[PDB]
């Protein structure tokens, strides 16, 4: 979630969000509406948690002004679907379905994977934007990259698990290719020959 | 003219520290802006030092004018010289 | 009660090293891997599917295979003459062998049709020494000496070639 | 305690140790394990017989759909209001993709009060024909979440005179958000809902009453089984 | 200011590829797609955030 | 690595309210609850919750390598069961004000004698110490919220050859 | 502070009537218009002190890593308190202390 | 001034059948929604001791059996109690206890679970009429109530802690086996059989 | 404790090598030594490149 615009430069300080399988960045208001919360007041309710802080509201104002052009969920999803790096010429309904797929899955997968569970995704998006604003308004120091409680160590277990995942996927693809070749001959394969 | 008003509150302590006069700032604004903006300024004795302005949908235009004014109004000094220090030099004569 | 001296702290540290040892993280990670991770990786994508809408009387045929349980064994050595025997790390070190064990997977095949399977060997996984799946885990001090293994050796490594 | 006899004995032990709410001395005998605070009042926990046949859903408004936030709507419907407590909801679905809920209420305070009083006093077999007219107010977008278990949620109502507490099952939760109607679809919108709906109060038919009693027979068979 | 860009879109009348040019004028909020072979012209309104993909999708929706 | 499902069950049992029932205007003082980096709910009495979670972990109900972190300043309560976290053990000081043993180590000479014998007086090793609540593991992230004495002599308040210890006079008292 | 629309929850932008000479907050997504109470359309603080004492929580007395003093409370005159420096972390920030009592839990200075 | 969209005036003459209620709220149409914890279950059915005894299930997994035992002994139940005067009365094993501070607690047997109430706005209870496809409101859900165990020493909390601690201790998916021959024997023997049948099929096709 | 600006809290070693360091002083001294080693092993390549360009 990038925060474009330098201090006293670049006019408005818009907040654009990078999304997977999307060729160009997207303002936070449009994706927020795409998730299914249109009113701007509720977007501010999700993002901010204390109404008296006028500075963060002022910093969110350019994003609201930029996103005012979009006002409906479906047009927001369509706008997501045009830039989704898919094959050119896809129809509008299929574009909207592709946007729904790329929004439900692959957008914060660690939260959830099922349909109609995007409320938690909206709350987490508000949390991320709140953290970005808190750091941008000099209220907190930037995160320590070298902090050791934010690091993890991979022992023999995880390394061998990643290696075995790659090798097993290769073996499964080989089994698939051999099965496709064998179905041409139409024989009751022993299945002890496909496995290498 | 327009109903929109633009007044800015300036810190008295740092304005006196830089040894500046309100009339000087008013003349600088008048020179850079000709008669496009009407300007008034509170006197020295005021409790809070203020200087207003009035233009002669224009809220965003006034916002851009205020941002431009804050950005590039040079009161005095050589541009590029951010800070100046006084130093004592031991010289053999 | 009574106060706790520095000697009590060293007693507690001795208890720690008596329970854990110095290479416990390696062995615990490898044991977790062998015990659960292989099965979970196999069950990540448990279904290969092939379909064929044959028209040559429309018969929509789906061919699919399921992956079942993972079976592991103790490491074994297969000779050129065809015989097999249990392998130990000293022999693998001396003869430049790999200390590894076979892995077996249950594949179940079904033949779906609409008109409108035993243990397969999938490979050999190298075994970490002194882990739960190593032959030296059980051996006591005397048989460890008979197997030409040093009792001060701690394990936590693999023997490849 | 894996013995079924032991489990049964524990069940009867729990059943027998119920404290009489009228017994003030035994109520004061009971002490909070952590707070160490004596008990004041007690209520029996019982299920509801007359409501198990019906289907109950917990309905909530999400975000700006709050009635308190909508000040002109709240002022029009009254600043608890009987109009809110007697409102009607009409789910209409043109297609699977497009769906909304229609809300109706009684603008008049006297008619709503009379209807609420008549509805809350149904204990006899005489119901007056209250031809109450409901006026449409607003429409909202809806989503539904289903409960895997039957009694996942339950609402508790109290009864001070009998010292009881009646609970009802909750089938699912309905969430509503404000919906802005597209200007290009107002022509089809005008042909879906209605400006007024008239509600007539009539005595239930014998066959429907028998069906509801048969549905209630699952819970209470002593007083409702057909003979 | 009119902006003329060469696009790799496919015309649905002539079927020739890489013969689609997008001309958008942000001042008048309009966007013109012209086929270098068919000489057909498609007009659709554009917004401040418009991109040639927007006009291309609008043309696809208009065609069907 | 440990499963997070029992953690969520314990949290939901002790009064945690999900996100769908959360209003930021109403909850201007509630604590956000994270589990493995996932915001799962909120709570309004974080002190009782963190006390209950820590007591459960010290008793062996929750795995000892689970992280329990309370950020009072940011109003957050984070829990980690992830794999790859580096931890170390420490003695536990009885911090309960209502207890008589306040400010003193939980481990006594009885524990040391049991460790030396090797069994309890109706195997007694390191794990017995860990699940008895006298020792616990902390990782680098949980270390930011605790106060550690360097030596057991530091728990109670002019030679030219002996090294000099810090005064630590900035605080009137230390807990 | 800015108000929101009471009917469609969008932002209420200020608007000026040429004929009536009044400041009105109007929603651009509808025809709703409400009369403004104050003429303060916008305010920008070049040098600000907000967030210096705003970072305060009601449970800060349960933190064991905070130092404890014996400064006198102005309200209830307690003998125990917990102090800390400014929560704002800019380069110009002062090193003054904020004290929190363990009974009334208010933030007070030493000057 | 947002003009009213609907002005046709069309009206439906729909009449709803309503049944008398066994109870009526007094003074306030308020109800409290309570989330059901895992350790608590609701048994609306009347308690029948003989089927209850005959349907006790025993499993090898100690944790599952302990969880079933805890939820069964903690299940809210009711049964018919024969009065000494010859009448029949409804008897329950669950009660609600209010302390001096005003808080409420749900009591089943000797177990006591505290209630935490959170005020909720614009939350109501409705009754669904599927045969007519409309929803009829019932009352207002002012407060949401969560059930919390009273203390550590409560048997329910200890059983839950024991079950959840021992549930994650059992973890063993891979099953050991003994290899008596070279694993690749199946592969080579099936390659030999396939080559033999390929040669036979090729000879038959050349002879066909 | 939090917000401690005393000399011992921020890396002042008041003992000598003969007297012996405390664990906090030991860790701070190790941090400083690590700084020294990194600085040498990082500036060597820049110095070598400058010397080569000067010679050429
Ligand atoms: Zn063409
Ligand atoms: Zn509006
Ligand atoms: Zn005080």
């Amino acid at each position: 979630i990038k925060l474009y615009g330098r201090e006293d430069k670049g006019t408005g300080r818009t907040i654009k969000a990078t999304l997977p399988y999307v060729k160009q960045d997207i303002p936070i208001v449009i994706v927020f509406r795409a998730l299914g919360v249109v009113p701007d007041g509720e977007i501010l309710q999700h993002i901010c948690y204390d109404e008296n802080d006028w500075q963060m509201l002022e910093m969110l104002k350019p994003c609201i002004e930029e996103g005012f052009v979009i006002q409906d969920k479906e047009v927001a999803l369509d706008f997501i679907g045009r830039r989704g790096s898919a094959a050119l010429g896809i129809r509008r309904e299929k574009r909207i379905q592709y946007a729904k797929d790329i929004l439900q899955k692959e957008l914060l997968p660690h939260i959830t994977q099922e349909e109609g569970f995007e409320t938690r995704k909206t709350f987490f998006l508000g949390y991320m934007v709140n953290r970005l604003l808190l750091c941008a308004l000099e209220r907190k120091d930037q995160d320590d990259r070298d902090h050791f409680g934010k690091k993890r160590l991979d022992l023999a277990g995880p390394l061998l698990a990643n290696l075995f995942r790659i090798l097993f996927r290769k073996l499964t693809r080989e089994i698939y290719r051999y099965m496709q070749r064998c179905i041409e001959t139409d024989r009751d394969f022993n299945l002890n020959l496909a496995v290498k | 003219q327009s109903p929109w008003l633009l007044r800015l509150e300036l810190d008295r302590a740092r304005m006196l520290d830089k040894q500046l006069t309100m009339n000087q700032v008013a003349d600088k604004i008048s020179e850079v802006f000709s008669d496009d903006l009407f300007v008034m300024w509170s006197e020295d004795n005021a409790d809070k030092l203020i200087i207003r302005c009035r233009v002669i949908e224009e809220d965003q235009m006034l916002k851009r004018i205020e941002a431009h004014m804050l950005d590039l109004i040079a009161l005095r000094g050589i541009p590029g010289i951010s800070k100046v220090y006084m130093v004592k030099h031991k010289v053999s004569v | 009660d009574d106060t706790i001296t520095t000697e009590d702290c060293w007693t507690v540290i001795s208890a720690f090293f008596e329970e854990k040892g110095l290479v416990s993280q390696q062995l615990d990670s490898f044991d977790e891997f062998m015990e659960t991770s292989i099965q979970d990786l196999v069950w990540e994508e448990p279904r290969l599917i092939l379909d064929q809408p044959a028209q040559h009387d429309n018969i929509n045929k789906r061919y699919e295979i399921r992956f079942g349980k993972i079976y592991l064994s103790r490491p074994t050595m297969t000779e050129a003459d065809g015989t097999t025997h249990a392998m130990f790390p000293q022999e693998a070190r001396l003869r430049n062998l790999t200390y590894s064990s076979p892995v077996y997977l249950d594949m179940e095949k079904s033949m779906f049709t609409s008109i409108d399977g035993n243990k397969v060997h999938i490979g050999k996984v190298p075994i970490m020494l002194r882990s739960k799946f190593c032959s030296l885990r059980t051996l006591d001090e005397v048989d460890l000496y008979k197997m030409k293994e040093c009792p001060y050796d701690m394990g936590g490594y693999f023997v490849i070639n | 305690d894996t013995n079924p006899r032991s489990q049964l004995h524990s069940v009867e032990r729990t059943f027998d140790e119920v404290i009489d709410p009228r017994n003030k001395n035994r109520l004061q005998s009971l002490i909070h394990p952590r707070k160490k605070i004596k008990a004041v009042k007690a209520w029996h926990f019982f299920p509801d017989t007359s409501t198990f046949d019906q289907v109950f859903h917990s309905l909530k408004f999400v975000g700006s759909a709050s009635l308190s936030k909508d000040r002109p709507l709240n002022e029009q419907l009254g600043q608890v209001n009987a109009s809110i407590l007697t409102s009607l909801f009409k789910p209409i679905e043109i297609n699977p993709h497009n769906k909304w809920i229609s809300l109706y209420a009684v603008t008049d305070k006297l008619s709503a009060e009379s209807f609420r009083k008549s509805f809350n006093s149904i204990k006899d077999d005489n119901i007056v024909n209250r031809h109450v007219i409901y006026d449409h107010i607003k429409d909202f977008d809806q989503m539904f979440r289903g409960h895997k278990k039957l009694f996942e949620d339950f609402a508790i109502s109290f009864d001070d005179i009998s010292d009881r507490a009646f609970f009802v099952p909750i089938v699912g939760r309905l969430e509503l958000k404000k919906k802005r109607i597209v200007p290009g679809l107002v022509d089809m919108v005008n042909r879906t809902n209605y400006a007024h709906i008239r509600m007539d109060l009539r005595n239930p038919s014998t066959q429907e009453t028998a069906i509801r009693d048969s549905r209630r027979e699952q819970y209470d068979p002593v007083n409702y089984s057909s003979i | 200011i009119k902006q003329k860009l060469e696009t790799q879109f496919t015309c649905l009348f002539c079927n020739h590829d890489n013969s689609v040019v997008c001309t958008l004028d942000k001042k008048n909020s309009i966007g013109l797609l012209e086929c270098k072979k068919c000489n057909l012209s498609f007009q659709a309104p554009i917004n401040s955030l418009s991109q040639p993909i927007d006009i291309y999708s609008d043309w696809i929706d208009a065609c069907e | 690595g440990s499963p997070s499902e029992p953690i969520i069950n314990f949290l939901e049992e002790w009064g945690m309210e999900p996100l769908e029932d959360y209003d930021p205007a109403q909850h201007t003082k509630s604590t956000r609850i994270f589990v493995n980096g996932v915001w799962t709910g909120i709570h309004r009495d974080p002190s009782m919750l963190v006390s209950t979670m820590r007591d459960l972990r010290r008793s062996g109900a929750i795995s000892p390598e689970v992280s329990i972190i309370r950020d009072i300043r940011e109003r957050e309560f984070k829990i980690f069961t992830d794999v790859g976290r580096v931890y170390r053990p420490l003695f536990i000081v009885e911090d309960d004000e209502s207890k008589d043993n306040k400010g003193e180590l939980r481990i006594t000479k009885e524990h040391i004698r049991k460790i030396q014998q090797g069994y309890d007086d109706d195997v007694y090793g390191w794990s017995s110490l860990v699940t008895s609540g006298v020792i616990e593991y902390v990782d680098g992230e949980e270390e930011e919220t605790i106060m550690i004495a360097m030596t057991p002599e530091d728990l109670q308040t002019n030679d030219t050859a002996k090294r000099i210890k810090p005064e630590m006079s900035t605080s009137s008292h230390h807990t | 502070s800015f108000r929101f629309c009471l009917e469609c929850n969008n932002m209420l932008y200020p608007k000026e009537d040429k004929e009536n000479q009044r400041l009105l907050y109007s929603c651009r997504n509808c025809d709703y218009t409400e009369l403004a109470e104050d003429p303060k359309v916008y305010r920008h603080e070049l040098i600000t002190n907000i967030g210096e004492t705003a970072g305060i929580v009601d449970d800060i007395g349960q933190d064991p890593t905070l130092p404890r003093s014996d400064k006198e409370c102005p309200e209830c005159h307690s003998r125990d308190c917990v102090f800390f420096q400014s929560q704002q972390r800019r380069k110009d920030t002062n090193m003054t202390l904020f004290y929190v009592c363990l009974n009334c839990k208010k933030t007070f200075r030493d000057e | 001034h947002t003009k009213s969209v609907y002005d046709n005036g069309e009206t439906l003459d729909i009449s709803l059948p309503i049944h008398p209620k066994s109870h009526i709220p007094q003074g306030k149409q308020d109800r409290w929604v309570v989330k059901l914890p895992d350790f608590l279950d609701i048994n609306a059915e009347p308690f029948d001791p003989r089927p209850f005894e005959m349907n006790v299930k025993t499993h090898e997994d100690k944790n599952q059996e302990l969880l079933d035992k805890l939820i069964a002994v903690n299940t809210v139940r009711w049964r018919y109690a024969k009065s000494e005067t010859g009448g029949i009365f409804k008897e329950t094993n669950s009660q609600i206890i209010q302390w001096e501070d005003g808080t409420y607690s749900l009591r089943v047997g000797s177990e006591i679970f505290d209630m935490f109430t959170t005020n909720t706005d614009d939350n109501y209870l409705v009754s669904e009429h599927n045969e007519e496809g409309i929803l009829m409101t019932e009352s207002t859900l002012s407060k949401s109530v969560k059930l919390v165990p009273a203390s550590f020493q409560s048997t329910t909390h200890q059983k839950l802690a024991k079950a959840l601690s021992a549930k994650q201790k059992k973890e063993s998916y891979a099953r050991s086996v003994v290899t008596k021959e070279d694993p690749e024997e199946r592969q080579r023997r099936l390659e030999s059989q396939e080559n033999e049948r390929y040669r036979l099929e090729r000879r038959r096709k050349q002879a066909e | 404790t939090k917000d401690d600006f005393s000399p011992e809290s921020k890396g002042f070693v008041e003992n000598s090598y003969l007297r012996g360091l405390t664990p906090q002083e030991f860790f701070f001294h190790a941090m400083a030594g690590r700084e020294g080693l990194i600085d040498t092993a990082v500036k060597t390549a820049e110095t070598g490149y400058i010397q080569r360009r000067l010679v050429k």
